[PDB]
């Protein structure tokens, strides 16, 4: 799986 | 011993719709799956044979995390463009690097998520997993929200969770692809330039992995200095070329010997004309 | 882009070039920053129809690399070359094919 992205 | 890699791509195109996100996932060497915003209801797709059997709730799940990150850095490419002051006007790119090195022991050896701005590193978690390093100024004003939002320890389950677990299933779904080391193919070449001068090249075709080290000799003294040693490169089926060249006189090709060294085999090769 | 990077370029052939016999066409751009790139496939001169490509990637130190590539036939005075512009170059740059290299 992707891992979870984080909004910069 | 084995890495499950992602990388992410996204930049802006002004005038010309959009951002664009790009994301594909690596398996070592070999990729396995894409995600391209530009098409139309994009879809996280399957980039190996051995992959494909996977479940369809693993591509519908995958699908919607990709969708969310392709919207989550075009905001992002504006909020960094903004703590920069840049001017809407030009184009910016995000990257994003994360993944997992596994050993022997099906245990994970280190992993990792790093970002970059138009080509330079922004922001990185550290090796501890719990704190970010931020590159400059701006990426400061990342490093606040990451710390207060706790995104670090997000990052640590996955990493020292389902990314370990992942890299297991994928390598034994594709065990035949992945765990081979295929030694090169080699042989050498020769090309007169003129009556006293020829070039000999020494070739490695369809190996894997990557890694290999190709060496002249001339009487067993390296010839690093005096060879041109190109940059490997994929040959489109899966594996790898890579080929070294050397400048010699016309009638001593005999004193050079060409060294090849690589995972599949047995023993380091040692060719000559 | 701060940072950007002007593109190395290898043209090959998948197999060693037999004449008359099916293969692949390599044009590999490497290193290159930011990402968008034109890449052509040329014979004698003029653009080669279909061109694939890898999916886009890159290497530890952010540079971008993508293969392109096109089922050809080489014959004996057909010429093959790769023409790549980036926003680094201010004009394009072809590279022959060479059976050789």
């Amino acid at each position: 799986d992707f891992a979870n992205t984080f909004l910069p | 011993f084995h890495s499950l890699r992602y990388f992410y791509t996204a930049w802006s195109r002004p005038g010309s719709g959009e951002p664009r996100f790009v994301a594909v996932g690596y398996v070592d060497d070999t990729q396995f799956v894409r995600f391209d915003s530009d098409n139309a209801s994009p879809r996280a797709e399957p980039r190996a044979p051995w992959v494909e059997q996977q479940d369809p709730q693993y591509w519908d799940r995958n699908t919607r995390n990709a969708r969310d990150a392709a919207q989550t850095y075009r905001v992002g490419l504006d909020n960094v463009r903004g703590y920069y002051n840049q001017s809407e006007a030009g184009s910016h790119t995000i990257q994003r690097m994360y993944g997992c090195d596994v050993g022997p022991h099906g245990r994970l050896l280190r992993g990792y998520d790093q970002l970059a701005y138009d080509g330079a590193d922004y922001i990185a978690l550290n090796e501890d997993l719990r704190s970010w390093t931020a590159a400059d100024l701006a990426a400061q004003n990342t490093r606040r929200k990451w710390e207060e939002a706790g995104y670090a320890e997000r990052d640590r389950a996955y990493l020292e969770g389902e990314c370990v677990e992942w890299l297991l299933k994928h390598l034994e779904n594709g065990r035949e692809t992945l765990l081979r080391a295929d030694p090169p193919k080699t042989h050498i070449t020769h090309h007169p330039i003129s009556d006293r001068e020829v070039t000999l090249r020494c070739w490695a075709l369809g190996f894997y992995p990557e890694e290999i080290t190709l060496t002249w000799q001339h009487d067993g003294e390296d010839q690093t200095q005096e060879m041109e040693l190109v940059e490997t490169r994929p040959d489109g089926n899966g594996a790898f070329q890579k080929w070294a060249a050397l400048v010699v006189p016309s009638g001593e090709e005999q004193r050079y010997t060409c060294h090849v060294q690589h995972e599949g085999l047995p023993q380091p090769l040692t060719l000559r004309w | 882009s701060h940072i950007q990077r002007t593109p190395k370029i290898q043209v090959y052939s998948r197999h060693p070039a037999e004449n008359g016999k099916s293969n692949f066409l390599n044009c590999y751009v490497s290193g290159f920053h930011p990402s968008d790139i034109e890449v052509d496939l040329l014979k004698n001169g003029e653009r080669i129809e279909k061109v694939e490509h890898s999916d886009l990637s890159f290497s530890k130190d952010w540079s971008f690399y993508l293969l392109y590539y096109t089922e050809f036939t080489p014959t004996e005075k057909d010429e093959y070359a790769c023409r790549v512009n980036h926003v680094t170059l201010s004009q394009p740059k072809i590279v022959k094919w060479d059976r050789d290299m």
